């Protein structure tokens, strides 16, 4: 029995060793969290400036659209496009709208 | 030394107070250095100042077990020594910000704008959850001026070809102070709106107990660490609360129904406590603990 | 003291024992937040449709974007998850072979409760053997034969 | 109960009764709770008595 | 044996405490309840 | 008296029937209000103007 | 230590060590500069034993 025992305390020891190699292998993945951290950094970047150059041509097509009717009036984009609630997104949804 | 038994029974004193508390002497160094005490010899410490310094190691070290921080890890999150050379993330950091930043933006005195440019390669460098947490990171870093460099300042030593001769020591000290605020945010899981809140009002809603507010040291952190706590256990009344301690409405009355205290208990322990209006952690807490005892 | 002749007390202590392990929640904290603002706009030189085209086609783009970034988003957090688990199950792994190692001193333990209780068995052995081997000693020969 | 006199459950009061500490220790109340049971039962009086 | 029993109630807190902390990061999450939440409101207005 | 004894054990079995704390029902069914604009009200109404 | 730049002091205080401790190994040892994994690992097996 003792001899058993023994053995369930190697059998853990080798669970702790398997957890180990599983957490090697993640950080040593391809695609890992510097890759992912730094692939949505630039990409957040990106879409950041591609907002402000999307809602310029918004505006000077609306600016088109109001000399097209002779209608100074009209108003479409209302800003509120980039919201903080979603950090940005649906931007380009409203934009559409 | 001089072999007498005031020396000896200091170096035993340190010994024991390392012992007690389950610290090597290495461990006990740092912890004292990360205290309020640091730049005082303890055989220099008066009678009253010894059971504040052991008062105070005691509290540390429960606080650390309780939320799993090694005393490694709290030295390296709070440590104002650097290593002093560019590291590679810094490298990479500033080689893919480059590109991306102009003089004209660097040189704007809107440093809200220039914290949320530089927002998304701080969250990608440090591993952030958002580029939001991330801005407000960097407005922390701005208000600490660690090594006198502003976001301005960091923004024009980036746009700089290497035209780096002494100012790599103030570039790699702010770099390793926001990673240190990072490190120390994502530690104590402190959540994003707890953030703004606190950097939007300067840590005047944290508080300090004579102390000016917003510093990064150990006590702070403590501070910021039980704040956290009271606002989760505040529950789904938690954001309204928080917007009511942001601004200065928060009564006694709305404490005591939201935590579901008694209004009398709460008003007896704004009395003997001394404070008269709720304005700050330091004063909820203080309160708190009254109830408590 | 109202103790017995041997010391062993008279009365049947009490303790009041603990009220219950304590339940600790999380919960969502939102803030404040705004939206962004507009400035007045140029004024292009080609007619409303070919802008309107061309817009179209740098909005559908935005979009694409903001597809991207919410499923990088999303891979990033499982990720995330999946190491705090990993972290997790380490310390799991180290409290469990700590167990381990005390069911084996257990079982030590019990070999010495079977020592003890064997050198019992021998002794009384020894004794029975020895008072067999000897039989009838001299002082019952003795009587007999008187 | 061979009182009839009047006590103050006021917690805020300096200076407290016997009587209230032993009506306090007898329901397992502390001062707020017994002031809280007095507004709900409407036994209350002038001067909060 | 009673030491092992203490040690497996200590596992058990373990346990619990790992639990709260992944329902704390589930909550920190950049894409959470409430910004899913957010996305698919405006994304219904819009889309009606 | 009886009703009012009938109804509170009513509305406890309930409560421990279906798992819900008390402090959770009165948070439901009170009509206090904090009388404040809490920062999910100022959000909604910025997202709806 | 790609560079050149890797002391004993940034050594100790990265591995946690005592700094007389890794002074007395560098000297122990006979190497005076931290120039390659060599240097390092001689001067961990001096702290080692």
């Amino acid at each position: 029995r003792r001899e058993a025992a023994q053995m369930q305390v190697e059998y853990q020891e080798t669970q702790q060793a398997h957890t180990q190699a599983q957490l090697e292998l993640l950080q040593r993945k391809f695609t890992n969290k510097a890759l992912y951290s730094w692939m949505r950094g630039k990409l957040s970047a990106i879409y950041y400036q591609f907002f402000d150059l999307t809602q310029s041509f918004c505006l000077m097509a609306q600016e088109a659209l109001r000399r097209e009717l002779t209608d100074n009036g009209v108003t479409f984009i209302r800003g509120g496009a980039w919201n903080g609630t979603t950090a940005g997104l649906m931007a380009g949804e409203t934009l559409l709208l | 030394i001089t072999l007498s038994v005031f020396v000896i029974s200091s170096l035993y004193r340190l010994t024991l107070l390392a012992r007690v508390h389950q610290l090597t002497v290495n461990e006990l160094c740092m912890l004292y250095g990360l205290s309020p005490f640091n730049g005082k010899t303890t055989a220099s410490l008066s009678s009253g100042e010894l059971p504040r310094l052991v008062i105070w190691l005691y509290q540390v070290t429960q606080w650390l077990t309780e939320a799993e921080i090694t005393t490694e890890a709290i030295w390296l999150l709070c440590t104002p020594e650097f290593s002093g050379n560019i590291s590679p993330e810094i490298s990479n950091l500033l080689n893919n910000l480059r590109p991306s930043i102009s003089e004209d933006m660097a040189q704007s005195h809107n440093r809200e704008l220039q914290a949320e440019i530089l927002a998304p390669f701080i969250a990608a460098t440090l591993h952030l959850a958002s580029p939001d947490m991330a801005r407000y990171i960097l407005l922390w870093t701005d208000n600490l001026r660690p090594g006198g460099l502003d976001i301005a300042g960091f923004m024009t030593l980036v746009l700089k070809e290497s035209l780096n001769a002494n100012e790599t020591t103030q570039l790699v000290q702010f770099c390793h102070v926001m990673a240190q605020l990072s490190l120390s945010v994502q530690t104590l899981r402190l959540s994003e709106a707890e953030l703004s809140v606190l950097v939007i009002s300067g840590f005047a809603v944290l508080g300090a107990k004579n102390q000016p507010a917003g510093q990064h040291n150990i006590d702070t952190l403590f501070s910021l660490y039980r704040f956290h706590q009271w606002i989760n256990g505040l529950g789904n009344p938690g954001s309204d609360t928080l917007d009511m301690l942001r601004q200065q409405t928060l009564t006694a009355d709305r404490l005591a129904s939201v935590m579901g205290l008694d209004i009398s208990m709460v008003t007896q322990a704004m009395v003997s406590a001394g404070v008269n209006q709720l304005q700050c952690w330091q004063d909820i807490n203080t309160v708190l603990q009254w109830i408590d005892v | 003291h109202n103790l017995s002749i041997d010391g062993q007390p008279l009365s049947l202590a009490i303790y009041a024992e603990p009220t219950d392990p304590k339940a600790l929640l999380t919960s969502m904290v939102q803030a404040s937040q705004g939206g962004s603002a507009v400035l007045p706009g140029t004024l292009s030189l080609y007619r409303f449709p070919v802008m309107l085209e061309r817009t179209r086609n740098l909005v559908a783009q935005l979009t694409q974007f903001g597809t991207s970034l919410l499923s990088m988003a999303e891979h990033d957090d499982a990720d995330e998850l999946t190491t705090l688990l990993l972290q997790q199950g380490m310390e799991l792994a180290t409290q469990s072979i700590r167990i381990q190692q005390r069911t084996v001193d257990e079982v030590d333990a019990d070999i010495a409760v079977l020592a003890e209780s064997r050198r019992s068995a021998q002794n009384r052995l020894e004794k029975y053997q020895q008072l067999y081997d000897e039989d009838i000693n001299h002082g019952e020969q003795r009587a007999m034969s008187l | 109960e061979a009182d009839g006199n009047t006590v103050s459950i006021d917690p805020d009061e300096e200076q407290s009764t016997f009587a209230r500490s032993a009506l306090m220790r007898g329901l397992g109340v502390n001062s707020g709770e017994l002031y809280q049971l007095g507004k709900l039962a409407g036994v209350l009086d002038a001067q909060n008595t």
